[PDB]
RNA sequence: AUAAGAAUAUGAUGUUGGUUCAGAUUAAGCGCUAAAUAAGGACAUGACACAUGCGAAUCAUACGUUUAUUAUUGAUAAGAUAAUAAAUAUGUGGUGUAAACGUGAGUAAUUUUAUUAGGAAUUAAUGAACUAUAGAAUAAGCUAAAUACUUAAUAUAUAAAAAGGAUAUAUAAUAUAUUUAUCUAUAGUCAAGCCAAUAAUGGUUUAGGUAGUAGGUUUAUUAAGAGUUAAACCUAGCCAACGAUCCAUAAUCGAUAAUGAAAGUUAGAACGAUCACGUUGACUCUGAAAUAUAGUCAAUAUCUAUAAGAUACAGCAGUGAGGAAUAUUGGACAAUGAUCGAAAGAUUGAUCCAGUUACUUAUUAGGAU
RNA sequence: GAGCGUUAAUCAUAAUGGUUUAAAGGAUCCGUAGAAUGAAUUAUAUAUUAUAAUUUAGAGUUAAUAAAAUUAAUUAAAGAAUU
RNA sequence: GGAUUAAAACUAGAGUAGCGAAACGGAUUCGAUACCCGUGUAGUUCUAGUAGUAAACUAUGAAUACAAUUAUUUAUAUAUAUAUAUAUAAAUAAUAAAUGAAAAUGAAAGUAUUCCACCUGAAGAGUACGUUAGCAAUAAUGAAACUCAAAACAAUAGACGG
RNA sequence: ACAUAUUAUUAUCUUAUUAUUUAUAUAAUAUUUUUUAAUAAAUUUAUUAAUUUAUAUUUAUUUAUAUCAGAAAU
C-alpha cells in the first residue's frame, strides 16, 4: 500500500508537439488584414520577422 | 525518478504506521583516503504495518507526511524479521506439547520401577528356579507366576538364556555386518578397475550403454554406484 | 608530473625534541625616502552620532484651471461658443521607487549556503510585461470633471472585465479613418512557492534532552504537502558519546585572491553568486510575491511647525567620534543602462570620468667614448 | 630599488611518525556497538560486494584413551617456635 | 560498559602472641624532631563492607601468517638386536638474518596483516576550577596564563668512590 | 559576597496596537419596509425630515484569546 494522500505512480511526462507548441505560441494572423497606417504596417512587418525567427 | 534506498528495519511496533529504517550508503573519506559506509536511520511510513524488525526492505520517497517522514515502504525484499515473529508463535506450541509427552514419559518409567521394587522376588532367584525346576522336575506355582512375571511360558535352557540377553550382543553383529559391506565394497571396486576388460563387462552387464567410451570420472561413479547397489540393494 | 634545508644539545658522538631562520604574500600600518605615466583599489574599528547640499521623478495627447488674438453671439460689452497660439504638475489623476545602491548587525541552519542530469502535493481562473493571435470595450452614480472611485450589464462549475485621448474627414452631438491607450482569452518568454538527499567552527569541565515534544486521525487555513499555525481526540514515542541539548563565535561561496610539488591551508577587501538588514520590536494593508527603507503602535535620539508632527546618511560627498590605519562637501549625463512621456524631451551621486593617497601592478627615469 | 626596512598576519618549510630504556601500552581480563576487520569452491548478479548452494584448514561441541593434582571458594586438621 | 584487583586507609563486631607508624623515654651528635635501644598505641589477624590505587614492570596491548641454527629439558608417538634410537610440538638459553639512536631484541623490539589504548618541547601540572563517585582519606576526569631555548635518551673517553 | 550592564524565560502583573471572537445600541449610511407631517408639482405623484420594517456595510461600547513593550521573579 502507498501512503494515504499520495500518488502511486510518477506524474506523466509532458512531451511537446512543435507543431502544436507553433500553432499556440506564434499563430499566423487569420485574416489578410488592411494594413494601410504607417503603424500598422512596421507592426505587420515586425509580427512576421518574429514569427519566422 | 524518486529516490529509492535500501535498508534494514531496525525499529517497529513503536509509533502508529512508522518504521525506522537504516539506509547505508557508500562515500569516500578524503583524509583517510578510504571508501567508507555512512549509515543514517530513517523513519518510514508503513501505510500497511506489515514491515517487521530484521526485514531487508526498499523505501522511496514521498511527499512530506510529517515533521520527519518523507519515505515510505515499497517493498520487502527479504522477510527474515516477518519470519521470526511465526517461528517464534509456533515454538511455544510445538515445546508444549513435547515437554507433556516427555513428561508422560517419566511419570510411566516412575511406575514401572515402582512397581518392580513391590515385587521382592530378583532375577537370580527367579533364573535359579527356572534351571533348578527344569532340573529338579518341581512345578511349584511360582513357576506359573514366574511365566507371567516374564512371560516365559515355556520353562527350558534356551529360555533362561533368552531372558538374560545383553543389548551388546546385537550391536556386536551389526557392526561386524557394516564391516563387511565396507570392505567388500571396496575390494569388488579395487578389481574391477585393475582389470579395464572386466569392468567394460561389468558395466554393460548391468546396463550400461557403450560403457566404453566413458571419463575416468565419469564411469568410476558409475561403478561406484553400481558395486554399492549390487552389495546394498540385494541385501 | 616539478617534494632540497640551515642554526641552536653535548667535553665530544649518535639520537629524541622544541625554538628560530632561509621563500612567497597582504584589505596592510609605521620609520626614512620619493620622478613621470598607465591601470587596479581605498573605514577591516563604533549596524557610533551626524551640520549642510544632493541621490526620484515624470506625463499638459487623462480631468480641470489661466491668458491672448480672431470669428460668431451679446444694440454696449459683462459673458458665452468655436478656431489658433501659449500658460498651469500649490486641484483631481496615471506610471515609477519588492529594484538598484549601501552595509555585515543578526544568522551554526523547522529557516542560511552549496550540490543533484532529485522530488510532489502530482503547485491558483496569479502576469508582474513584453511577444503572437482572437475578441470586446455597455449603463448609471459620485466629484467641479475624468483613463479617479462606486454599483450594475455582457464575456473561456461557470466565475471573473474595460477608457478614453489626439488628429483628420464626413455628418448633426454622430460616424468613419489614422494614431496612442483600456479589458479578456490561449500559448510563449521572464519569473515564483514547497520538499528530499549530502556537506558546512569551537567546548561534554554543556550529558542527558524533548512535552507539539515523536507518530496516528479529523477539521480550519493556503495555489499547495506537513504539529507550519489554530482546534479536538488518540498512541508513547523522538534525539543522544560517530556528541544530543546548551553556550560561544561567524554573513556564505566561486571558474575570486594568497600559498604549496601536491593533498590541502588561509582570506572572503577587490570581480561575481547567494542570504540578511536599512535606528529597535511587533503587527497590518496593497500585491503574484513584503511582517516592505510603506503604514500602524511602541522604544531610543534629535528637530520645529507643538502637531494622535517631522527626522534616523549601512545612497553620494562631507563632519565629529573611535582607531595603527583608508579619499573630493569634484565634473558630466558625451557613453552604457534605468524611470516617465505618443513624441519632442525631462530625470538619474546608477553610471561614466576626474581629484586625493607609492595601497598594489606595469612602463619609463641616457647611451657610445 | 621608487622604494627599503620594520611590526602585525597568512601559506610553505617532516609524520613517504612514534609509545622496553627518550613525550606515549589502559592493573587485568570479559564482552556490547563498530557507519571495524575476517576461511574455501562453484554459479548468478546490478560485482572485491550481494545472494544461493557446497566445503572444512579458523573457531567450537560430545565422547574415548592417556596424563596431571595445580588454581579458586569452603570445611576439617597438623607443625616448629614465641610470649 | 562490566568484573576482579597488592600494601596502606576507612566503617562495624571480634581478636591481639609477635611485629610495629605515633607518642613518651635512653643513647649518639656541634645539634639528632633521625639512623641504634626501651616501653610500645593505631595497624598487622578474623567476619561483613567501603574504596579501585602501586616501579599494579617484561617500564614491551591483543590476534593471525611467516623466516636461518644449536643446546638443554618436557610431553606425545614410534620402533626394536631393550633400553636407547627416530619423529613431532612446547619451554628455556645462546645465536644467524633482519631491525634499531644505540644498549640490545631474536621468534620479537624481525618480515607482514587486523583491532584497541596512548603521545606531540620543558616547566607550570597530574596542579587549579568544575563535575562524578565515596562514610572518609580520596579516586576518576582534567586546563590555561606567565617564563624559557631549552629539556631528554643511548653510548664514548675521563675524573672520582667512606 | 557582591555592585553593575546585557540577554533569555514565565502557571505572574500591566499593556499600545492588531487579529479573531462575544454581547449591545432607540448608533450612522444605503435599500427595503409601516405609517406620519412639511413642502412642491400636477390637477395622485415627487422631494425632504421623522417613525416602522428587515437586509447589507460601518461605528461606539463590551466579552474572551493571542500579541510590541515594561514590571517582578529566575
Ligand atoms: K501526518
Ligand atoms: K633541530
Ligand atoms: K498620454
Ligand atoms: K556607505
Ligand atoms: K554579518
Ligand atoms: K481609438
Ligand atoms: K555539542
Ligand atoms: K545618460
Ligand atoms: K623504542
Ligand atoms: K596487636
Ligand atoms: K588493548
Ligand atoms: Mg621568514
Ligand atoms: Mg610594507
Ligand atoms: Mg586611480
Ligand atoms: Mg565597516
Ligand atoms: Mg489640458
Ligand atoms: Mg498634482
Ligand atoms: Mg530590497
Ligand atoms: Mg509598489
Ligand atoms: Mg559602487
Ligand atoms: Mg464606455
Ligand atoms: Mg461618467
Ligand atoms: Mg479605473
Ligand atoms: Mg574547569
Ligand atoms: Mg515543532
Ligand atoms: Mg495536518
Ligand atoms: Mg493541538
Ligand atoms: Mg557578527
Ligand atoms: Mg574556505
Ligand atoms: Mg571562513
Ligand atoms: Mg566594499
Ligand atoms: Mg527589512
Ligand atoms: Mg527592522
Ligand atoms: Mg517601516
Ligand atoms: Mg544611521
Ligand atoms: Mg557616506
Ligand atoms: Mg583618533
Ligand atoms: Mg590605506
Ligand atoms: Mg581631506
Ligand atoms: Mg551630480
Ligand atoms: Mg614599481
Ligand atoms: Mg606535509
Ligand atoms: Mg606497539
Ligand atoms: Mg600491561
Ligand atoms: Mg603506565
Ligand atoms: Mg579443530
Ligand atoms: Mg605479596
Ligand atoms: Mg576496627
Ligand atoms: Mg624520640
Ligand atoms: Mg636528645
Ligand atoms: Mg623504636
Ligand atoms: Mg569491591
Ligand atoms: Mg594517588
Ligand atoms: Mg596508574
Ligand atoms: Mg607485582
Ligand atoms: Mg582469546
Ligand atoms: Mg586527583
Ligand atoms: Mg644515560
Ligand atoms: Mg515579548
Amino acid at each position: 500500500k502507498h501512503p494515504k494522500g499520495s500518488h502511486r505512480l510518477s506524474p506523466k511526462v509532458n512531451f511537446i508537439d512543435v507543431d502544436n507548441l507553433i500553432a499556440k505560441t506564434v499563430a499566423e494572423p487569420q485574416s489578410i488584414k488592411s494594413s494601410n497606417g504607417s503603424a500598422q504596417k512596421v507592426r505587420l512587418q515586425k509580427a512576421e520577422l518574429r514569427r519566422k525567427f | 525518478a524518486r529516490q529509492n534506498f535500501l535498508g534494514l528495519v531496525v525499529s517497529q511496533g513503536k509509533m502508529q504506521k512508522t518504521v525506522k529504517v537504516r539506509v547505508e550508503t557508500k562515500v569516500f573519506n578524503k583524509k583517510i583516503n578510504k571508501e567508507l559506509f555512512h549509515r543514517r536511520d530513517y523513519l518510514v511510513h508503513d501505510e500497511g504495518e506489515i514491515s517487521r524488525e530484521g526485514d531487508l526492505v526498499r523505501i522511496e520517497a514521498t511527499r512530506p507526511l510529517s515533521k520527519r517522514k518523507f519515505f515510505a515502504i515499497a517493498e520487502i525484499i527479504r522477510n527474515k524479521g516477518q519470519q521470526f515473529a511465526l517461528y517464534e508463535s509456533e515454538a511455544q506450541l510445538s515445546v508444549a506439547k513435547e515437554e507433556a509427552q516427555k513428561a508422560k514419559e517419566f511419570l510411566d518409567k516412575r511406575s514401572v520401577r515402582e512397581n518392580k521394587l513391590n515385587e521382592k522376588t530378583t532375577l537370580l532367584r527367579d533364573i535359579r528356579t527356572i534351571q533348578d525346576a527344569l532340573s529338579s522336575g518341581s512345578t511349584p506355582k511360582e513357576l506359573l507366576e514366574i511365566k507371567q512375571r516374564y512371560g516365559i511360558q515355556d520353562f527350558s535352557q534356551e529360555t533362561v538364556r533368552q531372558l538374560l540377553q545383553l543389548d551388546i550382543s546385537g550391536l556386536e553383529v551389526n557392526l561386524e555386518k557394516q564391516r563387511s559391506l565396507i570392505d567388500r565394497i571396496q575390494t569388488r571396486l579395487s578389481e574391477l578397475l585393475s582389470n579395464d576388460l572386466k569392468c567394460d563387462q561389468f558395466l554393460k552387464d548391468h546396463g550400461v550403454e557403450d560403457p566404453l567410451t566413458l571419463k575416468k570420472n565419469i564411469k568410476k561413479n558409475l561403478l561406484r554406484k553400481h558395486v554399492m547397489m549390487d552389495m546394498q540393494q540385494p541385501s
